[PDB]
RNA sequence: GGUUUUGCGCGAGUGUUUGGGUGUAAAACCCGCACGCGUAAAGGUGAGAGCUUCGGCGCAUCAUCGACCGAUCCUGAUGUAUUCGGAUGGAUUUGAGUAGGAGCGUUAAGCCUUGGACCCGAAAGAUGGUGAACAACCAUCUAGUAGCUGGUUACCGCCGAAGUUUCCCUCAGGAUAGCAGUGUCGACCUUCAGUUUUAUGAGGUAAAGCGAAUGAACUUUAAAUAUGUAAGAAGCCCUUGUUACUUAACUGAACGUGGGCAUUCGAAUGUAUCGACACUAGUGGGCCAUUUUUGGUAAGCAGAACUGGCGAUGCGGGAUGAACCGAACGCGGGGUUAAGGUGCCGGAGUGGACGCUCAUCAGACUGGCGCUCAAGCGU
């Protein structure tokens, strides 16, 4: 009889989807990247970028 | 050319001759005969009219006619379709039958070895 | 349709039968019937005596004749076989032809609770034009 | 609008303004699709617009 | 008086009401002979609703192959009164023919013809009378008739146009098809499509190259731009006989062959569906704009096809209109926009960045007031 918006219903969401509420309890959507120190842009590409 | 009654036959017509010539609508088009004389061929064109279709009859003699090359895609894809069919069900395993309408393209990498990129301007100026 | 053009009372209560019939279940044969009670009465010509007569040929002859218009008598016919026919009218000399052959006359109330579904019933339909 | 891309817009299920459909990018899809381009915006969604 | 459709009774029959009988008396009830109209004077195969004991049986209708008849074309039997007849075998035969009847009567609605004929509206003409004094008036036929005007009476809902193709002949026009609608039949997202894609048609048209040849007409490649055709089951391929056809000849065509493909059954996307048959109202203007093309003029302009709109359209903008831009309409509440705007009239910025312009009637993506490091112009 009255449609319920699923983004703003959270009874709604865990009806169609049963996932959501590990989904926000594992912080699934705040991930962190890889861990360990990331290599430097080749010079080469630097080059390409400020050509003439 | 000999010409049977019942064939796709498209038309270009030439300035050649000028007997029996059909109007610029008619140029360059196809249709299928009905009528075949000793020496013009009646065939039927389809024409557009506002929001409608009229089948048309026209006489057009021999050298502006020709059996046309639309066809023969059909037969050729009806013999390669039975053909694949025929060696997967000899060999057991699903082959693919249908057109496909040519999906985009996946992902690849470039190499800059050897294909150093130039440096160009909107002008070619040398 | 949504109503019967005709005004017989009790031919409303045959559609409310089968509209009854067709909806409850799933039988073709009830739905053919009412499509064809909604059906005007040039569009129900009069099926004869003959017509039945030649289509109770093969293996037939054990079936039950179901016709949604009115059986004529037919001349042409001089010998009438035995024959289980279920229509809305009768003409007086087709009735009385049916019943002296040692045949029965059923309207469709009397099918309806018979053969509810239409088991081994021959539908026939009578000449257009 | 002329009657051709009005048989485009009817076959994409847009009849309305403010409309939208998810069609697969294939190169026939993108014939129609660049025939109406002066109708319609069309680009690609990711997975929060879905 | 015809004709179409809905209802009803009876049905190969149907219709009592000219009339007779009867009556509680213009009612109702009954019907003897006629008469009108109609009827009389079952084949195979393939689809196909429906049924099924799952083996099949198959309505109506359609296609195809056959059968019979009025009559027509030869061959011309036994026979014949001796000048009559048509038996057998053959024809590209027809029909408002047969092949298991559908009509009669009535009611309601629509249409057509004729009567005053949807209402009102000439000049006339004829018949019979009344007067005068150098044709006129009166009554009737007559509610005459022809074109052409004016008018044509409650509401609401649903669906909704055309101003064109072709033909014939009067000029003073109709018919056919188209647009809208109704019924029946057949399938049913099978199928269909103002569409893309694939192959294909006329443009190799532009371009690039000719350190390839050759010379826009050069081309390896190849645009842009529009428009026809085909995308399996109503299908495919090949092999073999027949034919009335055809050619030197299965050279092809048609009728008989066979096979396997229903789990990509042979692109995309849409599919609130389409085809046929039958029946029924209103309409035959032109104008503007775009694309392509031809010709002329001092310049405008003239001739073709094309779609979109107007006629039959309200709303927001557009200085009124109109064109043009947006967007197409049940009654309301809230939110957000389009085109256009935010100095005031007028709802919303005297918002921001960069420059230019002082015009003795600047300029305004000005209407008025008015504006000048704008309230002008370009981003």
């Amino acid at each position: 009889v009255q449609k319920k918006n699923p983004l703003r219903n959270k009874q709604i969401m865990l009806r169609l989807n049963p996932y959501a509420s590990t989904f926000a309890k594992e912080k699934l959507g705040e991930v962190k990247a890889e861990e360990g120190k990331p290599p430097k842009v080749p010079a080469s590409f630097k080059e390409l970028l400020h050509e003439a | 050319r000999t010409y049977r009654v019942g064939d796709i036959v498209d038309i270009k017509v030439n300035g050649a001759v000028q007997k029996g010539m059909p109007h610029k609508f008619y140029h360059g088009k196809t249709g299928v005969v009905y009528n075949v004389t000793k020496s013009a061929v009646g065939v039927i064109v389809y024409k557009r009219v506002k929001h409608r279709y009229i089948e048309k009859r026209i006489n057009v003699r021999i050298e502006h006619v020709k059996p046309s090359r639309s066809r023969e895609d059909f037969l050729r894809r009806v013999k390669e379709n039975a053909e694949l069919k025929k060696k997967a069900k000899a060999e057991g395993v699903p082959v693919q039958l249908k057109r496909q309408p040519a999906m985009p393209r996946e992902a690849h990498t470039v190499s800059i070895a050897d294909n150093k990129p130039v440096t160009l301007a909107p002008v070619a100026y040398e | 349709r949504k109503a019967p053009k005709s005004d017989n009372v009790y031919l409303k209560l045959l559609v409310k039968l089968y509209r009854f019939l067709a909806r409850r279940t799933e039988a073709p044969f009830n739905k053919v019937v009412l499509r064809r009670l909604f059906m005007s009465r040039i569009n129900r010509p009069p099926v004869s005596l003959s017509r039945i007569a030649r289509n109770l040929k093969n293996g037939n002859e054990k079936k039950t004749v179901v016709v949604v218009a009115t059986v004529t008598d037919d001349n042409r016919l001089l010998q009438v076989p035995k024959m289980e026919v279920a229509a809305l009218r009768f003409t007086a000399k087709a009735r009385a032809r049916i019943e002296a052959a040692g045949g029965r006359t059923l309207t469709l109330d009397q099918l309806a609770l018979e053969k509810p579904t239409g088991a081994n019933t021959l539908l026939l339909r009578g000449p257009k034009n | 609008i002329p009657p051709k891309p009005r048989k485009i817009l009817q076959l994409l299920r847009l009849r309305q303004i403010n409309n939208g459909v998810f069609v697969k990018v294939t190169k026939a899809t993108a014939e129609m699709i660049k025939i109406v381009e002066p109708w319609v915006a069309y680009g690609y969604p990711n997975l929060k617009s879905v």
